[PDB]
């Protein structure tokens, strides 16, 4: 029934993955050995014969460190061997080792997996990707994987949970050209994608959890809390869902202006005790503001084409409608003139769920704000900017161009970001 | 003849509903066949 | 003319339909059980239109519950009249249609008819006179809309010459639950112009604007909306559930109606109006009743009937009431507002008196009128889908399911065409 295969790729990706089934199985009440003392949390858990509760995700790394840890840890008993996938050499940083070299080594092994797991559900709805646009796996792999999916799945949602990169995190000089070839790509094969910019993250850590130097632990911690949000409606039953489709639906009015902005409220230090609890309005309030954002961008300079307001705990409708009611008569929020409809509102009974000995304060109600603004075009922007600055030397263009990548590839999917970005604008002009 | 005239007229009309109505189950068969050959075709694509 | 068929299709469909059901049976006097504990023998003189009677002393709702989405089902069994219904009578799939008007007419809507046809094809050949049918659902949905204008043409191509009755809830931008709903009805309104005979236009902007400007409902719930529909269903089907001289049967109510063939929606209107809660209330008399019928107020399509013209009007008070003053009510009411009533249809207003009142009231009155007024809901519609369609806004949700943008095209131009020929009857005049 209505089944979710989670696929976790890359160090980004896979550690991201290991917070998400952590939050998880605390949500759901489910020990770190499968066992458990609703019935939606069924489209993400898949039961043995022994009633233990099992992820019904693939976890995919070119090198083994990262899954090693995954097989070793606490979380040890939770997924089956087979779905923990590793290779032996890494992408080195390099998309075209990810994509061509290293990667058509594993890619037949990680389908027959994935087709395991599509075995197993009666529903299928489709797949969630994890991945960083970055490293070598998480952008190489990713859209060599995304594109064998297409052709395996036929027409399957695919959704993405894409990690935008940071210089304060940065382990790459070559990131922005491995976010531009994976962008290309994975474009034509995705139908939602999730953008979570590592800076967005590292500053909400530093400013709302009093985090000096935050480490992957600290933004992971924080990321999860975000998808669980999205995630939610899939896993529970409550009095406002929305399915794969109809997130899809509501937040995508062209095929490729298919990448909501995320903002999450509260984020509240484990310390203190005085600064709760916020109230529908307060929180409503909260996703309006840049520095709750998951992606750094100015929605003020650009138009909203759609809004979807997702609420966790202690909401009831009427202090929503009243709190969105406050926020339009604030004029700065504007629309495109081809759409009427802006908020979709979702309220699910679980108040958030916090890891133990976590940075997160425990809140009675919690909100996530989806919302397609021209705005994020910004992030792209960036992004093709550090690119051209590079490749006009053709700086480190080598190391692709060894690997058997061509130097069109690269014209090619820059002219593609080019359009993308003409698309944004194209968007927010009235007719 | 002025009774099974209207028995005739009465078959011509409804012969033609179900023409009108044969043409829109037609419609429903190609828009359906056509919503798997492209599908069909964007994986012919895709793999060479 | 006895059986009537009743089909729910959708969230919408099913929710309005359930709440038919549980209003129809107490008025009926039957418990949750299908048993009879009524005392009134009206009660059952006509208990045969909508029921059947099953072994014993007990009434089966003569109704198809049907869905793509398994849920919606489960929580009508779940619910006070939920055993009343035949098992076999529930037809649902697995995979929704995601609010999508394709996907319930073309893909998904397309691998399900076959069974609920099978399922209405038991129901018909069971009955004694089929009268037709008669279909609950919205028009902004995927499953009520798409797939139940799917259902009407299946039916329409099996039962060509049975009437085909629908109670069709319009979207609004005030209790929206998706962008694409000006898409879904516009497609739908297509359908409903070339294959019902008569259809109920039960506006979502209406019974919003009732419960938040009438009710005082700060923030209305589908059971407060729900609470007025079912309230406008048991009025409307009054005179086809119990005796009595007019309108009583489906094709007398089309015949008495429907003057031109595409004019056959029908804008719905109730007296007195109240809340769920409203268990006062102490009032109403018969001429406060009959001036509620040009009041844009108590309209469940959201249009002002004195910017029209009725064409012919159906008017049905219930309690005990003066059938004199009624009568006097309804002639001064003609004559005061001779300006909205079209001059080139004699004697169009056609009254009837019941003397069973709904639950809750001691006296109410019902309007069903085919007014010129009725364009202002389809302007609306046209408005809202040219917004959306001139820059192909969300097209590829429907053109991704194997549609033609040339379909969205020609539902538009039909529904404007329909606009165009209630202005044209408006502007008409007994120059003769
Ligand atoms: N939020 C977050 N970002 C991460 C994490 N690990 C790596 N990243 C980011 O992802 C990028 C580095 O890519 P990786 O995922 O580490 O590399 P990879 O996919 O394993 O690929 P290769 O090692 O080259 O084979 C940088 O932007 C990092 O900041 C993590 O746990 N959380
Ligand atoms: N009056 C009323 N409208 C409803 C109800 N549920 C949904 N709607 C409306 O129906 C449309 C959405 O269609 P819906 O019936 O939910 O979808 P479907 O299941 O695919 O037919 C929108 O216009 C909603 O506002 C309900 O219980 N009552
Ligand atoms: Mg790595």
């Amino acid at each position: 029934m209505r089944e979710c295969i989670s696929i976790h790729v890359g160090q980004a990706g896979v550690q991201i993955g290991n917070a998400c089934w952590e939050l998880y199985c605390l949500e759901h009440g489910i020990q770190p050995d499968g066992q458990m003392p609703d019935d939606s949390f069924n489209t993400f858990f898949s039961e043995t014969g022994a009633g233990k509760h099992v992820p019904r995700a693939v976890f995919v790394d070119l090198e083994p460190t990262v899954i090693d840890e995954v097989r070793t840890g606490t979380y040890r008993q939770l997924f089956h061997p087979e779905q923990l996938i590793t290779g032996k050499e890494d992408a080195a940083n390099n998309y075209a080792r990810g994509h061509y070299t290293i990667g058509k080594e594993i890619i037949d092994l990680v389908l027959d997996r994935i087709r395991k797991l599509a075995d197993q559900c009666t529903g299928l709805q489709g797949f969630l990707v994890f991945h960083s646009f970055g490293g070598g796996t998480g952008s190489g792999f990713t859209s060599l994987l995304m594109e064998r999916l297409s052709v395996d799945y036929g027409k399957k949602s695919k959704l993405e949970f894409s990690i935008y990169p940071a210089p304060q995190v940065s382990t790459a000089v070559v990131e922005p050209y491995n976010s531009i070839l994976t962008t290309h790509t994975t474009l034509e094969h995705s139908d939602c994608a999730f953008m979570v910019d590592n800076e967005a993250i590292y500053d909400i850590c530093r400013r709302n959890l009093d985090i000096e130097r935050p480490t992957y632990t600290n933004l992971n911690r924080l990321i999860s809390q975000i998808v669980s949000s999205i995630t939610a409606s899939l896993r529970f039953d409550g009095a406002l869902n929305v399915d794969l489709t109809e997130f899809q639906t509501n937040l995508v009015p062209y095929p490729r202006i298919h990448f909501p902005l995320a903002t999450y409220a509260p984020v509240i230090s484990a310390e203190k005790a005085y600064h709760e609890q916020l109230s529908v309005a307060e929180i409503t309030n909260a996703c309006f503001e840049p520095a709750n954002q998951m992606v750094k961008c100015d929605p003020r300079h650009g138009k909203y084409m759609a809004c979807c307001l997702l609420y966790r705990g202690d909401v009831v409708p009427k202090d929503v409608n009243a709190a969105i009611a406050t926020i339009k008569t604030k004029r700065s929020i504007q629309f495109v003139d081809w759409c009427p409809t802006g908020f979709k509102v979702g309220i699910n009974y679980q108040p958030p769920t916090v890891v133990p000995g976590g940075d997160l304060a425990k809140v009675q109600r919690a909100v996530c704000m989806l919302s397609n603004t021209t705005a994020i075009a910004e992030a792209w922007a960036r992004l093709d900017h550090k690119f051209d600055l590079m490749y006009a030397k053709r700086a480190f263009v080598h190391w692709y161009v060894g690997e058997g990548m061509e130097e069109g590839e690269f014209s090619e999917a820059r002219e593609d970001m080019a359009a993308l970005e003409k698309d944004y604008e194209e968007v927010g002009v009235d007719s | 003849k002025k009774l099974e005239a209207a028995e005739e007229r009465r078959k011509y009309q409804e012969a033609e509903l179900l023409k009108h109505l044969a043409e829109k189950r037609e419609h429903e068969r190609e828009v359906i066949q056509r919503a798997i050959e492209e599908n069909n075709n964007w994986i012919k694509m895709a793999k060479e | 003319m006895r059986e009537i068929v009743h089909i729910q299709a959708g969230q919408c469909g099913n929710q309005i339909g359930a709440k038919f059901w549980e209003v129809i049976s107490d008025e009926h006097g039957i418990d949750p059980t299908g048993s009879y504990h009524g005392d009134s023998d009206l009660q059952l003189e006509r208990i045969n239109v909508y029921y059947n009677e099953a072994t014993g002393n007990k009434y089966v709702p003569r109704a198809i519950l049907v869905d793509l989405e398994p849920g919606t089902m489960d929580s009508v069994r779940s619910g006070p009249f939920g055993q009343i219904f035949r098992p076999d009578n529930f037809v649902f799939g697995q995979s929704g249609a995601g609010n999508n008007w394709a996907k319930g007419h073309y893909t998904e809507g397309a691998e399900l008819v076959d069974s609920v046809l099978d399922v209405v094809r038991k129901e018909s050949e069971s009955c004694d006179c089929l009268q037709g049918f008669q279909l609950t659902h919205s028009l902004g949905g995927g499953t009520g809309s798409g797939m139940g204008t799917l259902l009407i043409s299946k039916i329409r191509e099996e039962y060509p010459d049975r009437i085909m009755n629908t109670f069709s809830v319009m979207p609004s931008p005030k209790v929206s639950d998706t962008v694409v709903e000006p898409y879904n009805a516009t497609l739908s309104v297509h359908q409903l112009v070339e294959n019902t005979d008569e259809t109920y236009s039960i506006d979502n902007e209406a019974l919003y604007d009732i419960c938040f400007r009438t009710l005082k409902l700060t923030t209305p719930t589908y059971g407060d909306l729900n609470h007025l529909v079912s309230a406008t269903m048991s009025g409307v089907t009054t005179c086809l559930r119990f005796p009595g001289q007019l309108n009583a049967d489906l094709r007398k109510l089309a015949v008495n109606m429907v003057p031109f063939p595409r004019l056959h929606f029908f804008m719905p209107g109730f007296a007195p109006l109240t809340s769920r809660g409203s268990q006062q209330y102490r009032a109403l008399t018969v001429p406060e009743l009959t001036q509620q019928m040009f009041d844009s107020k108590n309209m469940m399509a959201a249009c002002d009937p004195r910017h029209g013209r009725y064409l012919t009007v159906a008017a049905i008070f219930r309690g005990r009431m003066s059938m004199k003053e009624v009568d006097e009510q309804m002639l001064n009411v003609q004559n005061k507002n001779s300006s909205y009533f079209v001059e080139w249809i004699p004697n169009n207003v056609k009254t009837a008196v019941c003397d069973i009142p709904p639950r809750g009231l001691k006296m109410s009155a019902t309007f069903i009128g085919n007014s010129t007024a009725i364009q202002e809901l389809f302007k609306r519609i046209s408005e809202q889908f040219t917004a959306m369609f001139r820059r192909k806004a969300f097209l590829h949700w429907y053109t991704g399911e194997g549609m033609d943008e040339m379909e969205f095209t020609e539902a538009e131009s039909n529904m404007n065409d329909l606009v165009s020929e209630y202005q044209q009857y408006q502007d008409a005049t007994a120059d003769e």
